[PDB]
């Protein structure tokens, strides 16, 4: 059985404007097994009202998982998704980009 | 256009630590609809989009019934797996299975599928004449014979081109305003100097439905492949999907690039210039 | 509509 590391995108979904209401997407896909773990970070620290989609896969049989949370972004802010996953030496952090 | 229906279910041997975890998702086309999860309390096919809730219950019953016995007859499916590799029962695996039927515009058959993959790997599907299996491997060979004995393949053939298919148009009404809808991309481009020499041009698309889209970067008119970023196409969280595509560009040169947008939603393509 | 999975035994 081949493991498949994941491609990761942390993202909003909508064009940041500071200080409005967002939703926060960090995107797990192309990976297996299905055993994954993902945070978001609000300034380094653990965001604890995140939620996830439903487990499901492509053609290819490879998983996929949206996790987002609600916030709302400012010019100081920084965020992050946060993945660990069996194909991972040791947790993988991926900064939020707001143009990627 | 055409629509599909879908289910995928992934079911994963948890050694030491109890019964095997059972997830099932069913979509049509690229919106989800209902999921049911073994280690859930409430123990039921739950709602996943708003037109399914115009269901009765004897609907919830009756898929609640089938989808609980298909997670045990993967439960035991992993047992046997195992048995037939002679694999230890230390180690985790998984068991995924899909199954659907797409239509036409006119709503009747076009195509439908059953198959499974173990460990990730390719283990038995239903040709698409739906008369006939392909094992992937001697053990897979085992199965493929239970199945014609028993004719799974007939009764499959059945369901696939009656009962889903019925189902797919009838689901395709109840939300006809989330499912037959076609929501065109926001596009738009940015601009990120990397050196004083080189920049970044991206080129966006949002709020678009359904998933699949086409973006190309063309220099002078004529393709280009060369120092072009393109991720892969994202849920929004709304129902909708984002894509980008990035060149690489000398300063100065930004003007001779132009983006190229395909989508059912537009009327005509996009061409985005800096 | 789930499908009718009595026969997929292995």
């Amino acid at each position: 059985m081949i493991q498949r590391t994941p491609k990761i995108q942390v993202y909003s979904r909508h064009p940041a404007e500071n200080g409005k209401s967002n939703f926060l997407n960090c995107y797990v896909s192309g990976f297996h097994p299905s055993d994954i773990e993902v945070d978001l970070l609000k300034n380094g620290e653990r965001i604890e009202k995140v939620e996830h989609s439903d487990l499901s896969f492509s053609k290819d049989w490879s998983f996929y998982l949206l996790y987002y949370t609600e916030f709302t972004p400012t010019e100081k802010d920084e965020y992050a998704c946060r993945v660990n996953h069996v194909t991972l030496s040791q947790p993988k952090i991926v900064k939020w980009d707001r143009d990627m | 256009g055409s629509h599909s229906m879908r289910y995928f279910s992934t079911s994963v041997s948890r050694p030491g630590r109890g019964e095997p975890r059972f997830i099932a998702v069913g979509y049509v086309d690229d919106t989800q609809f209902v999921r049911f999860d073994s280690d859930a309390a409430s123990q039921r096919m739950e709602p996943r989009a708003p037109w399914i809730e115009q269901e009765g219950p004897e609907y919830w019953d009756e898929e609640t019934g089938k989808v609980k016995a298909h997670s045990q007859t993967d439960r035991e499916n992993l047992r046997i797996a195992l048995r037939y590799y002679n694999q230890s029962e230390a180690g985790s695996h998984t068991l995924q299975m899909m199954f659907g039927c797409d239509v036409g515009s006119d709503g009747r058959f076009l195509r439908g599928y059953h198959q499974y993959a173990y460990d990730g790997k390719d283990y038995i599907a239903l040709k698409e004449d739906l008369r006939s299996w392909t094992a992937a491997d001697m053990a897979a060979q085992i199965t493929k014979r239970k199945w014609e004995a028993a004719h799974v393949a007939e009764q499959q053939r059945a369901y696939l081109e009656g009962t889903c298919v019925d189902g797919l148009r009838r689901y395709l009404e109840n939300g006809k305003e989330t499912l037959q809808r076609t929501d065109p991309p926001k596009t738009h481009m940015t601009h990120h100097p990397i050196s004083d020499h080189e920049a970044t041009l991206r080129c966006w698309a949002l709020g678009f439905y359904p998933a699949e889209i086409t973006l190309t970067w063309q220099r002078d008119g004529e393709d280009q492949t060369q120092d072009t970023e393109l991720v892969e196409t994202r849920p929004a969280g709304d129902g909708t999907f984002q894509k980008w595509a990035a060149v690489v560009v000398p300063s100065g040169e930004e003007q001779r690039y132009t983006c190229h947008v395909q989508h059912e939603g537009l009327p005509k393509p996009l061409t985005l210039r800096w | 509509r789930y499908p009718l999975t009595l026969g997929w035994c292995f």
